[PDB]
């Protein structure tokens, strides 16, 4: 969750 | 941005700022994107794919810094917003990372262009630059892997266009690269796109004309050593995008 792909996700 | 330079928005004027709106109210940065005509950004479907309903969205242009207002910004709700139904995500790998956001104004309107609002040119289809060609990207996303904050300052950086062949190679990123996607890197692996880039505009010169070559997608870690940022190949999407822009 620091990371590209991770922007605006729920799981993080 | 990882190392590379700060930046204002006259130096990239089709870079999109997209936000949310929560529930309570608050708002927060989502993901870059680049303006490819007055009404239509283009965008990472993964920036969406959880919170997909278009009216959380607010999508600002002519914007240079994070959370204070740039003089000659123009504010815009999402009227559409369309996700691949392709798209897929694994460990890594986000497949058909690319998505379009028609915007409209309170008052109606698509971007008026200006000083600080221009549109960016789509590639010719299939055409790629070279790998060794430098190429330019721009966002808000954070200036190290650990910080907590995302810069105020709009940045961009420099980085060079790695085959495909040397993506794949296992010690990078092996097969979760594909034909429609495109690596690129700094040689001393010392700048990068970073969390809260995506869907930021990776631009090339090509025959002589800026091209938005890719759309910033994915990587392992930042500015690591052997891992490369990862960027959608929009000149292997036109199709999609005429076909949902028409």
């Amino acid at each position: 969750c620091s990371a590209r792909g991770l922007e605006n996700h729920a799981a993080c | 941005i990882i190392g590379g330079e700060f930046t204002t928005i006259e130096n990239q004027p089709w870079f999109a700022a997209i936000y949310r709106r929560h529930r309570g109210g608050s708002v927060t940065y989502v993901c870059g994107g680049s303006l490819i005509s007055p009404c239509w950004v283009i965008s990472a479907t993964h920036c969406f794919i959880d919170y997909p309903k278009k009216e959380d969205y607010i999508v600002y242009l002519g914007r240079s810094r994070l959370n204070s207002n740039t003089q000659g910004e123009m504010k815009f709700e999402v009227e559409n917003l369309i996700l691949h139904k392709d798209y897929s995500a694994d460990t890594l790998a986000h497949h058909n990372d690319i998505a379009l956001l028609k915007i409209r104004s309170k008052e109606g309107r698509c971007a008026q262009p200006s000083r600080t609002i221009q549109t960016i040119a789509l590639p010719s289809m299939y055409n790629d630059p070279q790998f060794g060609t430098s190429c330019e990207i721009t966002g808000f996303g954070k200036e190290q892997s650990t910080d907590y904050l995302y810069p105020e300052q709009l940045k961009m950086t420099v980085v060079k266009l790695i085959s495909h062949r040397e993506c794949q190679q296992p010690h990078y990123y092996g097969s979760e690269v594909t034909t429609k996607m495109l690596c690129a890197a700094d040689p001393q692996w010392k700048t990068d796109s970073c969390q809260g880039d995506a869907g930021g505009p990776l631009v090339c010169s090509l025959q002589g004309r800026m091209t938005l070559t890719g759309i910033v997608s994915w990587g392992r870690g930042c500015a690591l050593k052997d891992k490369p940022g990862v960027y959608t190949r929009v000149s292997h999407f036109l199709p999609w995008i005429r076909s949902h822009t028409k």
